[PDB]
């Protein structure tokens, strides 16, 4: 549920959040369901700000858990991720740098409630983006997946280009993941790859 | 009251320390004692070598410790028993001020409704352990360090300043034992979390530096070398004779040149006996770095023996023994064959990533991307009209 | 004992004392039985000694009043075992003594007790009992109070390729002035055991790291003929410690467990699955890094 909020375009680290409304909400909704307690706050998106780092310290005080930041993309310019989930944590940061406050991405999954499923299918009257039913749906899907793999990979090309040309700081986590990618890359002429070929005859 | 003592201290002090006494009395008259902390710290940098810091600090600490932060009292405390020769002497202030802060946290805090004091205890327990290491009671210090470490994990908001002291006390401990690897990792935490308002002079940077570097060369699993180029402590200290060769030895190690390495070590055997007695470890270390570096940038993930034989400039017999160590340490992982005369690795260990490494990583994804696109075009065209 | 009848004399008394008595108090019974074990060793009968050992219970010596007795009992019990050449049981017996308060407190009583535990842990012939036990001695810093002992245990624990005379040379003057270890006339066959033990560890090393290696090269590594080597490869293929295939022609020895068609196909699915995960998280972190910058 919404809360009152205000924002400034002169310095962007100037804002209003109302605490008094928050107190009243908690009282009311406990009775509705004893399954609603404070678990964090949504930020309406479409993007993560660095100003959301400061706003986070308010919600960290209100509830004793690290508070979830939930980006709800309502402008939907990304073909995946309509929801991104972020929990602010503190970690020591590459390139000789301090303990910095950061937001670490987690799985942002939908699995749905029982309650929810019933209205969702009902409203639905489309053949769905992906459902993976007949062969027709999965032949579409295979070709969709390939475009998918390429799109992620493209952004990565441009990151490595920019470290060595346009001086964004070197983050060894992203370089390290690529090492791991290359060590789980099947090599032709190994016994693993050769087996794939034989199995294709058999299927 | 306190006026006479300061007046005796100023007379003993140099004319260049004279205005700093004047400011203590000037600020006292105003009745701002925060301005007083600022001045006091300055004095103790330039007058730790005179014995006059051991009497100046007590007078201020034992009135104000609540009209000044906990950080201020400990700031003074560290500098005072910094160069002190009697550890029995040293132990007694640490205990007296520990008991003081405990009492403070029950009374002030109710009345103001503000202000913690239990932070100050934490930092004293570091300094008791630090004092134990210096007596050559290494073991004892380690029992309090575990106890403080547990206390720290209770907290979900741990300060920089406090853990900086703690990572420090721990880093001194390992190098007294001459554990090179243990020292280097724990020191990397100390350097990274190092505070902006230091307790570290330019001379103390040199002495720390040296310990960082020696460990680096004399390691056996340390192949992160770029974090001495991402810390000012050793990065801009390289213009000293002592730190000229000491830096060079790292560059030699990094780039896998055997010509440069040979030239350098000849001098450092006769001069330094820590480099001398460990010269065997150090020598095989250069050779292991060649193996992993050379296979990464290549898109293959195997190498022949014949490649290595040329690469490390040693026999084919040596290859067996060094490549074997590489599996044990866990630098590399894989299968070794002598019949087909290969070593085919399945892993490379993570490293700190210099500019050339990133270029090769880039050119790999340009190859990849172009394939996905060609495989895709053919499949969009074939069965274009059937997808229902 | 003095007459020729030491065997006969011991035999009578053990028959008496293997019948518990209620007129005997707890301390007396326990102390008396310990004597009867010593006499079965002198008899030459080691079966009789196992029986007497188990007559008295282990959980009766976990009282502090019976601690005087507890030290005598586990020291005896090693002797019986050691003769029977059970090296695992001895190392586990001596460890009990090591934990004893009396031995630990006084800064010289603990010293040879630890030395002895090292020699039998090493002499034991693999087994997963070896791995846990020997890992406990390693974490202790009372192995950092002796400089001889640390080198020996660590050299047997860690994965190292090494040969017999180099190791033999290191330990030849050191452990020979220590009896109840390697110094004795029968324990010249526990120095002889030491050779097998380092080459039994080599085979474990050699099998993981090296898939296919020449039989010829392997011969010089265990420092024996081909005939001897091949037997000793076989012992550990049967006891399941390694899987190997050895060719008599001296073509190869293929140190491996052979995969099947399915295992290769399974292993190639995981590589491709896990890959995909890494690609997707990377893009998450590009967005973060640039935004904060």
């Amino acid at each position: 549920f919404a809360l009152p909020f205000e924002e400034d375009e002169k310095n962007s680290d100037v804002w209003f959040l109302d605490h008094n409304y928050i107190e009243n909400m908690n009282e009311m909704c406990k009775k509705i369901n004893a399954k609603e307690k404070l678990i964090g706050w949504y930020h309406s998106g479409p993007k993560l700000r660095a100003s959301d780092l400061k706003i986070n310290e308010l919600f960290k005080k209100y509830t004793q858990n690290n508070p979830l930041l939930l980006i709800v993309d309502v402008k939907q310019q990304g073909v995946g991720l309509p929801t991104d989930a972020y929990v602010a944590i503190e970690q020591v940061k590459d390139d000789g740098t301090s303990t910095e406050k950061t937001f670490l991405h987690l799985p942002c999954t939908i699995e749905a409630e029982e309650a929810e499923e019933i209205g969702v299918e009902h409203l639905l009257r489309d053949v769905r983006d992906q459902a993976a039913g007949g062969l027709s749906i999965r032949l579409t899907n295979q070709l969709k997946s390939l475009k998918g793999l390429q799109s992620k990979l493209k952004d990565v090309v441009e990151y490595l280009d920019k470290v060595i040309n346009k001086e964004l700081p070197i983050n060894h986590t992203i370089l390290g993941k690529l090492q791991d990618v290359f060590n789980l890359l099947p090599n032709l002429g190994t016994p693993d790859d050769d087996e794939i070929d034989v199995e294709n005859h058999d299927r | 009251e306190i006026d006479t003592i300061l007046s005796t201290l100023r007379m003993e002090a140099d004319p260049s320390l004279h205005p700093l006494f004047e400011q203590f009395e000037k600020f006292y008259e105003e009745k701002l004692w925060f301005q007083l902390s600022e001045s006091l710290t300055k004095f103790f940098d330039d007058a730790k070598s005179t014995p006059l810091r051991l009497r100046l600090y007590d007078n201020f600490v034992s009135k104000f410790y609540d009209k000044i932060n906990q950080l201020s009292v400990v700031k003074y405390l560290l500098a005072s028993l910094k160069d002190s020769k009697d550890f029995d002497e040293s132990l007694k202030y640490l205990d007296d001020l520990k008991a003081q802060f405990q009492e403070l946290d029950s009374k002030k805090q109710r009345n103001n409704g503000s202000k913690d004091h239990g932070d100050g205890i934490l930092l004293i327990d570091s300094e008791i352990a630090r004092t134990y290491l210096l007596k050559n009671d290494l073991v004892k210090a380690r029992d309090l360090l575990d106890d403080l470490e547990k206390t720290l994990d209770k907290k979900d908001s741990i300060p920089l300043r406090i853990t900086n002291s703690f990572y420090s006390t721990n880093s001194q401990y390992f190098k007294f034992k001459n554990d090179f690897n243990s020292f280097y990792y724990t020191s990397l935490l100390y350097l990274s979390t190092l505070e902006p308002s230091t307790s570290i002079t330019l001379a103390e940077r040199q002495q720390l530096a040296y310990d960082l570097s020696i460990s680096a060369l004399l390691g056996d699993k340390i192949y992160n070398f770029g974090e001495l180029l991402h810390h000012p402590i050793m990065e801009t200290i390289v213009n000293d004779s002592n730190y000229d060769w000491l830096f060079q030895l790292l560059n030699a190690l990094t780039v896998g040149d055997f010509d440069k390495f040979d030239s350098l070590i000849k001098v450092q055997i006769s001069k330094i006996p820590i480099l001398a007695q460990h010269e065997s470890f150090l020598r095989q270390k250069i050779c292991l770095m060649t193996l992993i570096e050379t296979v990464f940038v290549k898109n293959i993930r195997m190498l022949s023996f014949e490649d290595i034989s040329k690469a490390t400039h040693l026999p084919k017999d040596n290859v067996e023994h060094l490549v074997m160590r590489a599996i044990s340490l866990g630098l590399l992982k894989g299968s070794i064959d002598q019949v087909n005369e290969l070593v085919t690795i399945s892993w490379v260990q993570p490293r700190i990533i210099s500019g050339d490494q990133i270029t090769k990583m880039k050119d790999r994804l340009v190859e990849w991307n172009d394939q996905v696109e060609k495989l895709g075009k053919k499949m969009e065209a074939r069965g274009q009209s059937i997808w229902v | 004992k003095e007459e020729g009848k030491i065997d006969e004399a011991a035999d009578i008394l053990c028959e008496l004392q293997v019948e518990t008595y209620g007129s005997m108090e707890m301390s007396e019974k326990i102390q008396f039985i310990l004597e009867q074990m010593e006499l079965s060793i002198l008899k030459g009968d080691y079966s009789q000694a196992t029986v007497l050992s188990r007559k008295i219970l282990k959980k009766t010596f976990k009282n502090p009043k019976y601690e005087s007795l507890k030290l005598e009992y586990y020291n005896l019990l090693v002797k019986i075992s050691l003769h029977k050449r059970e090296y695992l049981e001895v190392a586990q017996y001596l460890q009990e003594i090591y934990q004893t308060d009396a031995i630990k407190s006084d800064e010289a009583k603990w010293k040879p007790v630890l030395s002895h535990i090292v020699y039998f842990l090493v002499l034991s012939p693999y087994g997963n009992l070896q791995n846990d036990l020997i890992h406990k001695i390693q974490n202790d810093n009372n192995l950092k109070k002796l400089e001889s002992q640390e080198s020996l245990v660590k050299l047997f624990t860690t994965n190292e390729l090494m040969r017999w005379p180099i190791v033999q040379k290191t330990y030849e003057p050191v452990l020979n002035e220590d009896d109840l270890a390697f110094g004795g006339e029968a324990n010249k066959h526990h120095w002889e055991d030491l050779q097998k033990r380092v080459i039994e560890h080599n085979l474990r090393v050699i099998s993981e790291y090296y898939s296919r290696i020449t039989l010829l090269r392997l011969n010089e590594l265990l420092d024996l003929t081909e005939s001897q080597t091949e037997t000793y490869i076989s012992d550990l293929v049967n006891q399941g410690i390694i899987y190997a295939k050895v060719n008599r022609p001296a073509k190869i020895v293929n140190f491996e467990k052979p995969k099947n068609s399915s295992q290769l196909l399974n292993e190639w699915s995981h590589n491709v699955d896990e890959l995909l995960e890494h690609i997707e998280t990377i893009g998450h972190l590009i967005t973060k890094e640039e935004i904060m910058h």
